[PDB]
């Protein structure tokens, strides 16, 4: 008898583990030149013919499946960091994948996964310790630079990304956006609306709060269209011709009452809009559904309403403008009313959007952005998301890293000067780590067809004993000290690259052996 | 005429879903009239009927 | 076992248990552990897993 | 000279499940007064602000629309929504919800 259930089998021992970084490499060389200013991008097809066009390596490889057990560690690595920082996906991905290509020869010859494993933590260990001890920071507390300095590093983020000739441009645009933004910094305060049409140096930040004008019923078209100091009310309430809890019976005898009570169904209607209107305020808002009757009245009485408004309008609503969600009008007073200085339903694109502005209070925004292509301003907005991100983890450590691949080869170099003193097998493996450590500026190089051997060659004899900060150009194709060309990005991403990258290093060499099972369950 | 033994952790069991099937069951019913709505309502009825609720919608 | 009360006697117990994982690192969790169960028992009578 | 009107010529019926109930051949007739003045006052209402032309969004039944004819007062019915918002906009009058 069959010791185990018919139709499992399993790999061990090297072959397994050799065809795991098989796996691994070919995952990785599946984005091999995304990042990077010059950057070169790709594209997948779905079953449903939503292509989808990116060159940020996370969403890269979530849009990729597979059913190797090392490639979804990768790709849910490529998660956790998104999550976590959401930029040099590409570069933690890459770099754990050459660790396990340079480590791969040492499996066929007598080591074993412990050395190899305390090795990487430790080294792992250190290499954070550096992160955080050499980090640069402004140090300064001056908005002036502190929104410079922000500013910088959103360049930094486009200094790999698609767009390169908005870089000031949009950096200020955002951080401007986030510095009317309060302390909580939510993430629901950012309204987004992606304009057809309109070039992309058009894209702007409403100071207020637009949004979309939803389907209107008829008697539209005579309200005022223009207010100089409207006063706004946010509702959560039906002005729709409804029954009472939808379980209310009516039992009448005559004529008289059924007049009598749809009379007063009238009625109950009209002094809601006589509460409304009376209150004084020239505008309402709400998800709910708004009847016709009360949109002619309002017509009537030269005064704007609006339902079915999605939440997070009115949520941004309420952040920016300065009132407060109702869902009861009967104690309606000032305090609850909100109130701007300007109210307009302008056309941007062919499109109605309702345009409130001329708050003084301001916590929320909503981007709008121009272009051609829905594909493009999807990856435009991806960009400015992975900005946001960036700036918000910064936003509270004022401590970044130089880019261009300047601090990678600072850690490569003093993990080698330093792995002359650690001792035997666990020195050569540290090594080992440490060239596996020297790609990233390469791969860059090679990512513009450069010699990227001379280049590195130079910057090591610079780094070496002649200065440090020294990176790679590539309008100039040189080598100098190019954090004064003020390509700087947070150390946290450093930390938890170095974290996500010894997780997964012990995680796969701590593989052995794995059993398959049937998977009749499909 | 049922019972020859009861272990009373599965049949239990048994009537704890019944007793959930029940009440699902008889939490719907709430209709049989039918019922005349007006010409100028129709637009929210036609619409907004309710999601996974059968609508028969007779003319005559 | 002399009380299963104090952190230290914990984390020098606990660890043999703990050596089966994480080979490349010990007493972090024996802190963790340690300091989480000497809070929850209520070290008079009674215990549950839950 | 047009009045605009978003409701049909009939007596309405609340959103609300109503049940009126009859146990007299009084309450009967009290039915048939009930809907013959209502249509009467409708009639009273509409040409008594002093208008030619009606309007009407959702149509109307028959019983009106002779009552309109032989009140020799034109009236047209059954109008898309932004066409009558777009006709109240040209002649500048306004669209009354109810009479």
């Amino acid at each position: 008898v069959i010791l185990l259930k018919e139709g499992t089998d399993s790999s061990q021992g090297i072959p397994q583990l050799v065809s795991n970084i098989s796996a691994c490499q070919v995952i990785a060389e599946a984005v091999r030149t995304t990042l990077g200013p010059r950057g070169m991008d790709k594209l997948i097809v779905d079953g449903r013919g939503k292509a989808t066009i990116s060159n940020d390596g996370a969403t890269i490889l979530k849009l990729l499946d597979v059913v190797h057990p090392a490639a979804k560690t990768l790709v849910d690595i490529a998660k956790s960091q998104d999550a976590e920082v959401g930029d040099g996906t590409t570069s933690v991905t890459l770099l754990a994948a050459e660790f396990l290509k340079q480590v791969k020869p040492y499996v066929e010859e007598g080591l074993h996964p412990q050395i190899i494993i305390r090795a990487f933590r430790t080294a792992t260990q250190l290499a954070v310790n550096k992160i955080k001890e050499i980090a640069v920071t402004v140090k300064k507390a001056d908005k002036v630079e502190q929104r410079k300095l922000l500013e910088k590093c959103a360049m930094t983020a486009l200094s790999s990304k698609l767009i390169s000739q908005q870089k000031a441009f949009f950096a200020k645009m955002v951080v401007d956006a986030v510095m009317m933004l309060d302390d909580l910094l939510q993430l629901k305060m950012i309204g987004i609306k992606k304009v057809q049409g309109g070039a992309l140096e058009d894209s702007q930040l409403v100071a207020g709060v637009a949004f979309k004008k939803t389907f209107s019923y008829a008697g539209f078209e005579m309200q005022p269209k223009k207010y100089h100091n409207p006063k706004i009310a946010l509702l959560n309430v039906e002005l729709e011709l409804k029954a009472e809890k939808d379980n209310a019976e009516i039992r009448v005898h005559t004529v008289e009452d059924y007049q009598a009570i749809v009379d007063a169904e009238w009625n109950i209607l009209y002094d809601k809009l006589e509460k409304i209107h009376h209150s004084g305020a020239k505008v309402v808002l709400s998800k709910l559904p708004i009847g016709d009757v009360a949109t002619q009245y309002f017509a009537d009485r030269d005064m704007f309403c609006a339902g079915r408004v999605p939440e997070e309008d009115l949520k941004r609503t309420m952040m920016a403008c300065g009132g407060s969600i109702q869902t009861s009008v009967n104690a309606l007073s000032a305090d609850v009313l909100g109130r701007c200085q300007v109210f307009e339903e302008t056309q941007i694109g062919g499109e109605r959007y309702n345009f409130f502005t001329g708050c003084p209070k301001a916590k929320t925004c909503t981007f709008i952005l121009r272009g051609g292509a829905e594909q493009f301003m999807e990856e435009t907005e991806r960009s400015l998301h992975d900005a946001i991100m960036i700036v918000r983890r910064a936003i509270k450590n004022d401590s970044v890293v130089a880019g261009g691949g300047a601090i990678e080869m600072e850690l490569s170099k003093y993990l080698r000067d330093y792995s002359r003193t650690i001792p035997g097998k666990q020195q050569l493996l540290i090594g080992a780590y440490a060239k596996a450590l020297e790609i990233i500026p390469r791969q860059l190089c090679d990512n513009a067809g450069f010699d990227a051997t001379n280049i590195l060659n130079k910057l090591r004899a610079r780094h070496a004993q002649g200065g440090t900060w020294y990176g790679v150009d590539i309008n100039n194709e040189d080598i100098a000290d190019n954090f004064e060309a003020f390509v700087w990005e947070p150390a946290m991403v450093r930390i938890n690259a170095l974290t996500a990258a010894s997780e997964a290093a012990c995680l796969i060499v701590s593989v052995d052996e794995t059993i398959k099972n049937p998977r009749s369950t499909v | 005429d049922e019972f020859n033994e009861e272990d009373e952790r599965a049949i239990e069991m048994y009537r704890r879903r019944r007793l959930a099937e029940w009440k699902a069951t008889k939490l719907k019913n709430k209709f049989g009239e039918v019922l005349e709505i007006s010409g100028k309502d129709y637009v929210q009825e036609v619409t907004k009927a309710g999601e996974g609720l059968w609508v028969i919608l007779h003319l005559y | 076992a002399k009380n299963l009360r104090d952190i230290d006697e914990v984390s020098s117990l606990l660890r043999t248990s703990i050596m089966s994982k994480q080979y490349g690192n010990e007493v972090f969790l024996a802190k963790l552990i340690a300091q989480a169960c000497v809070s929850i028992f209520p070290d008079s009578g009674h215990f549950n897993v839950d | 000279k047009i009045a605009i009107l978003t409701c049909p010529f009939e007596p309405p019926k609340p959103k609300t499940k109503h049940k009126l109930d009859v146990t007299s051949v009084e309450d009967y007739k009290a039915l048939q007064k009930y809907e013959k003045e209502k249509f009467e006052e409708m009639i009273q209402q509409i040409k008594e602000t002093g208008a030619n032309l009606a309007i009407c969004q959702w149509g109307f039944d028959d019983e009106a629309n002779h009552l309109l004819l032989q009140n020799n007062l034109p009236a047209v019915r059954w109008v898309g929504g932004p066409e009558i918002e777009l006709i109240a906009i040209a002649t500048g009058g306004r669209i009354v919800p109810r009479f």
